């Protein structure tokens, strides 16, 4: 039912080698979600690494901008649930077999035969990105995804091969922390990790820190851009720009709006292509 | 026009306006827009259509009946695909990444692996063009009463309603009629025997 | 004072000169050789028979259909003919041995009509369920199935110039297809009562359509409503058109009507009487075709009879 | 890209679907091939053919009996050969109903 | 699909006849809002055939002429097929072609 | 009418416009959409819907309903503008006598003489259609 020429293949599954050899089939395995006969391709990424043939088909990868074999996004290198939780639009897809699954899957394959270049619904909302998901976007990822799965007979001590067993050895797995939408167990801990980062400890008073020491101005930040980026938060009382240290001083009437600026600018407010420097003001008349 | 053209790649939904269902102006001998083209154009488009359906039916015969001794392929080709999604430090030096593509041999001792038994309802078809009939008329209150039907007074129905009113019982003229019921030549027989 | 009134071309009228009545079962379709020898027809007698054109004698009959025969056609490049009917079978009748050699099958319902391409060895067939299908000669495999309708498809024509396939169906629409890709090119929505007859002319463009209500006229490139004709309000079945400009429409009430190509003028308005066995209202024209000289017209009606018309060499039939 | 069951999705090597008659006989020049169609008149030939076909048909023994002479066999003749397609009144049905039953 | 064999002869001709009269009365009735009460003209056709089999003259009043005379020509076409099959299988069981109990016990009532 | 019964108006317009561009020849879809717009404001998009509704050539029942729509908001110039294309389609005497309606609305004097010229030069050249001069003499009296 499905033929292909080349799969999606994000970089963490290609391997460390730009020179890999790959064999192909015409009708290979079924997808583990919808059982569609795609074309499984097989290659060797590394010398200590398993083959990682193919998990899903091309069509289900073209719905949500997903790679081919490890089920992560191509645009970041993240799972699907983090992506549509950060963008707050799920682009729903059924769960059963013959109820509504293959119906809308065949129709979305039928309407996407022209382009084959972009996903069906994420083309308009993958543009307003790089704000909340750029904070965890791992460059040069760990190659432990590519290492082979654990073998038996070393857990029981029966392995006659010894060192020439190609899979792994001396790796005790843990039965406490290991599909398409939900639910994923370590991903909940990853959302707890991004919800429990390392900010500055909030001093115990009643919102008196309305000043803020922001610097790194140079020639990109100007006064009108900064006061219009503060104007969407609210109104000023006394603002200034100092150029001997390349810094700006802003305050607010009732602190809370600038408080989310404190949520916005903990090495996080990225305007004009620069990681700005932010530390605390005095708020003490010192 | 895009309201009725939805999803299509610039098809012929330009019918959607009123101005192309009026009768076109009278043509008598206007050769370039009315006459057929030359033999060369119809022959070249016939050759294109013939080689298209010929390669289609050749793929069909080498797909429906492929059993008799076909070679697989000669997979000596490479493919070069630029990693233009992530690479700034991902696999440092990955700039266009040419790889090797061969084909696995399918042995001819295999049944069909995947159960081709799925049945789904037919999905949404091509989107409906505008309908653009003549202005719809309604006749009277009496001709609509003329174009109706009485209920069925059948003997065997095995259907909705056997439908007994007080009337509609004989369901005929009189169930038997001869238009004169007799001939007088009977008399020209009968008394002629009697005398 | 009327528009396009002074300029119709004067066609001489058609008149009866022989009738052909030998069937036992409703005769349905008429095809004729390009070699002007005989003409083939089928019936609900389940016996396809051919008739000599000049002498009128029965050349031969042949049976083998399980149901009625709803279409018959003969090829020009090849010495054999094709037939089809409601027995879910399309038979390829050889003419060198008078036997079936291919026996096309694969249609999920009954078969209404069929047509051949004039240049290449493909065939198009319109059926009853929802589809028209392409049969490849020398392969007898379905290359393309044309699935875009919601009802039965009455007639089908195909030619060498683009666009190829014209299918008029019982869901009150026509559509013109793409023979290569299989998807449709254009859909045509008019005719509150369904379309049952389309025909190629064959000299220049502007093909015509056929329906019971306000019979129309179309165009090959991009689609174009050229003209609608007068009040031919009977329910119709057949259209046949001549190269010199005369056209004939065959209906279900026995009334067959002539037209012209220059204007759209109804000329004769002739009605055919019944041969003795038929009752008062049984006559319905289900087939009509000209000769290859186009000097003789012949129709197959619902009275199990083929009526043959010739010209009239008079002069006093002028247009008002 | 995902055709029907006839193309690839089935190994049903079915009966009646075989490469039989895998060559097409072409109409050669002695028959009514289209090269001889593109130039022949078709009109004078049919006229001379129908004109050639129209001329193809060019006492003291029973003095005591009651009925001495009926004088008529059918009262005109026995040659009608007419056609009534009403199947209850056709003469083939009359022979069917006078021959097989008695 | 499946072909028509010798058993689905009478169970296919009736289906094609009711489909033909269906798309004929769907394309002959005028612009009123109701077509046929979804089965009634089929019931009149079937009752006209049953009345022809008993030779009841079938004079129903208050009925339009085109639907009743198209029912008359359709039951006449079914009568032509019926008698032309009756003559054929009577000749076949006369000369000894088939020995079928169904064909003979059907041809008894079909004569 | 289900989507109209709910408070969602955007999806309602998104189904009304494809309904009326799918089936132009029916009248009830255009009628109920314009009635929903009667419940809504009198914005110029309603006038775009009404000029599309003029564009498909309906019968008299639509066109004099639209001129009654133009009367029920007191439009003098635009109702005069849309009414010139009215007479060229239907030459009905009921419309010939009601092309002379600005006489009984605005009294239109010099252009009333021009409209009466239009009433006297067109069809009815030798037979008068036995009704136009009655209303002409009625207004002249
Ligand atoms: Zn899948
Ligand atoms: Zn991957
Ligand atoms: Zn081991």
């Amino acid at each position: 039912w499905e033929d292909a020429d080349f799969p999606i293949l994000c970089q963490t599954c290609l391997g460390e080698n730009p020179y890999i050899r790959m064999t192909k089939e015409k009708y290979g395995k079924e997808c583990k979600i919808c059982a569609r006969p795609f074309t499984v391709f097989r290659w060797c990424p590394g010398v200590r690494m398993r083959f990682k043939k193919t998990e899903v088909c091309q069509t289900c990868s073209k719905l949500k901008n997903v790679c081919q074999t490890c089920l992560l996004d191509l645009e970041y290198g993240l799972p699907i649930q983090v992506r549509d939780a950060g963008l707050s639009f799920k682009d729903d897809m059924p769960k059963s077999d013959v109820n509504k699954e293959y119906y809308t899957q065949n129709m979305e394959r039928e309407i996407s035969n022209s382009d084959g270049t972009r996903p069906v619904g994420m083309l308009g909302k993958a543009t307003s990105t790089s704000d909340m998901l750029l904070k965890l976007a791992r460059t040069t990822p760990y190659y432990k995804r590519n290492r082979p799965h654990i073998c038996s007979f070393w857990v029981k001590g029966e392995c006659k091969r010894g060192e020439e067993c190609p899979y792994r050895h001396e790796k005790p797995t843990d039965p406490d922390d290991p599909r398409y939408y939900g639910i994923n167990d370590p991903v909940a801990d990853k959302l707890l990790k991004r919800a429990s980062t390392m900010p500055r400890l909030d001093p115990p008073e009643d919102k008196t820190i309305t000043t803020l020491y922001v610097g790194g101005l140079g020639d990109t930040i100007t006064e009108t851009d900064l006061r219009n980026h503060f104007y969407q938060f609210g109104e000023i009382r006394t603002i200034t720009v100092v150029q001997r240290q390349q810094c700006a001083f802003i305050q607010f009437a009732t602190r809370q709006a600038a408080e989310v600026a404190a949520e916005k600018s903990f090495n996080k407010l990225i305007v004009n292509g620069r990681r700005l420097n932010v530390k605390w003001g005095r708020s003490q008349a010192a | 026009d895009a309201i009725a053209r939805q999803g299509q790649s610039k098809d012929k939904v330009i019918y959607s306006k009123y101005t192309d269902l009026v009768p076109k102006e009278v043509m008598n001998a206007d050769d370039p827009d009315l006459q057929r083209p030359d033999e060369e154009a119809i022959k070249e488009i016939t050759e294109k259509t013939r080689v298209a359906l010929e390669k289609s039916v050749s793929q069909k015969v080498a797909a429906a009946m492929p059993v008799r001794a076909a070679d697989k392929l000669a997979p000596a080709q490479y493919i070069r695909y630029t990693p233009s999604q992530q690479g700034v430090a991902f696999n440092s030096g990955a700039k266009q990444r040419v790889i090797r593509m061969v084909e696995m041999q399918k042995d001819p001792m295999e049944p069909p692996r995947f159960k081709i038994n799925k049945k789904i309802p037919r999905g949404p078809p091509s989107p409906p063009a505008p309908v653009m009939h003549s202005p719809s008329r309604k006749m009277t209150v009496k001709e609509q009463q003329e174009w109706k039907i009485p209920p069925c007074i059948s003997n065997w129905k095995n259907a909705k309603g056997y439908t007994i009113p007080l009337d509609k019982r004989l369901a005929a003229d009189g169930r038997g009629l001869q238009t004169v019921h007799i001939n007088e030549n009977f008399a020209k027989l009968a008394e002629a025997l009697y005398i | 004072k009327a528009p396009t009134m002074p300029k119709p071309q004067w066609h001489p009228p058609w008149k009866l000169y022989r009738v052909i009545s030998g069937h036992l079962g409703w005769v349905r379709c008429i095809a004729v050789e390009p070699g002007n020898q005989w003409f083939v027809t089928g019936s609900a007698d389940r016996t396809i028979k051919i008739w000599d054109l000049a002498s009128g004698k029965l050349k031969l009959s042949l049976t083998g259909h399980i149901s009625t025969v709803r279409g018959v056609i003969v090829s020009t490049r090849s010495p054999y003919l094709f037939s089809c009917g409601e027995d879910k079978q399309v038979k390829c009748w050889d003419l060198e041995y008078n036997k079936v050699i291919r026996h096309y099958h694969g249609h999920l319902s009954a078969v209404y009509g069929l047509d051949l391409h004039p240049t290449i060895d493909v065939l198009v067939t319109c059926s009853r369920d929802s589809t028209a299908r392409i049969w490849d000669v020398r392969t007898k495999a379905s290359v393309h199935t044309l699935s875009g309708h919601t009802n039965a498809v009455a007639t089908v024509r195909c030619q060498a110039a683009e666009p190829q396939i014209i299918t008029g169906s019982h869901d009150t629409t026509i559509r013109l297809w793409d023979l290569v890709a299989g998807k449709t090119r254009v859909t045509l929505t008019n005719h509150k009562k369904s379309v049952r007859a389309v025909v190629l002319h064959p000299r220049h463009y502007t093909f015509a359509s056929g329906s019971p209500d306000n019979i129309k006229q179309w165009k090959f490139p991009d689609g174009s409503f050229i003209q609608n004709l007068s009040g031919h309000n009977a329910i119709i079945n057949t259209l046949t058109v001549n190269s010199d400009g005369v056209l004939v429409s065959g209906a279900d009430n026995g009334t067959m009507h002539l037209w012209d190509w220059r204007t759209g003028y109804n000329f004769q308005r002739v009605h055919a009487a019944v041969q003795p066995g038929s009752l008062d209202s049984e006559s319905g024209i289900f087939a009509c075709a000209f000769d290859q000289s186009e000097s003789r017209l012949l129709t197959a009606e619902a009275d199990k009879t083929i009526k043959v018309y010739r010209e009239d060499d008079t002069a006093t039939e002028e247009t008002h | 890209k995902g055709e029907g069951d006839l193309s690839q999705l089935s190994k049903q090597y079915s009966s009646r679907d075989l490469p039989s008659h895998t060559k097409i006989k072409y109409r050669q020049t002695t028959q009514d091939a289209p090269e001889e169609v593109r130039n022949r008149d078709f009109r004078r030939e049919l006229e001379e053919r129908e004109r050639a076909a129209a001329r193809e048909k060019n006492r003291r023994w029973d003095d005591d009996v009651v009925f001495k002479n009926c004088a008529k066999g059918v009262d005109d003749q026995k040659k009608d050969k007419r056609f009534v397609n009403d199947t209850l009144r056709s003469e083939f049905h009359k022979k069917f109903m006078e021959k097989y039953i008695k | 699909a499946k072909t028509v064999t010798k058993q689905r002869v009478e169970s296919h001709f009736d289906l094609e006849l009711r489909a033909a009269v269906m798309h004929d009365i769907l394309d002959m009735m005028p612009e009123g809002i109701k077509q046929n009460k979804a089965r009634t003209i089929l019931q009149h056709l079937s009752e006209a055939w049953r009345c022809w089999k008993a030779n009841i003259p079938w004079k129903v009043p208050g009925l339009p002429t085109p639907i009743e005379n198209m029912i008359l020509r359709y039951v006449k076409a079914k009568a032509d097929w019926w008698t032309n099959t009756a003559h054929y299988n009577r000749e076949r069981i006369r000369r000894g072609a088939t020995v079928d109990k169904t064909v003979c016990k059907k041809n008894l009532g079909r004569l | 009418e289900m989507e109209m019964k709910n408070r969602q108006v955007n999806h309602a317009r998104n189904i009304w416009d494809r309904a009326i561009t799918t089936l132009p020849r029916v009248n009830q879809f255009w009628y109920k959409y314009t009635y929903m717009e009667e419940m809504l404001g009198n914005v110029a998009g309603a006038r775009q819907v009404f000029e599309r509704w003029m564009e498909w050539q309906p019968e008299e029942q639509a066109w004099h309903s639209y001129i009654n729509f133009e009367l029920r908001y007191k439009e003098v110039d635009r109702a005069r503008t849309i009414y010139e294309r009215f007479v060229l389609v239907h030459p009905d005497v009921k419309n010939w006598i009601k092309y002379a309606r600005f006489e009984e609305k605005h009294a239109y004097f010099a252009h009333a003489r021009k409209v009466y010229e239009r009433a006297v030069e067109f069809f009815g050249d030798e037979h008068m259609d036995e009704h136009l001069y009655v209303a002409f003499a009625k207004f002249e009296e």
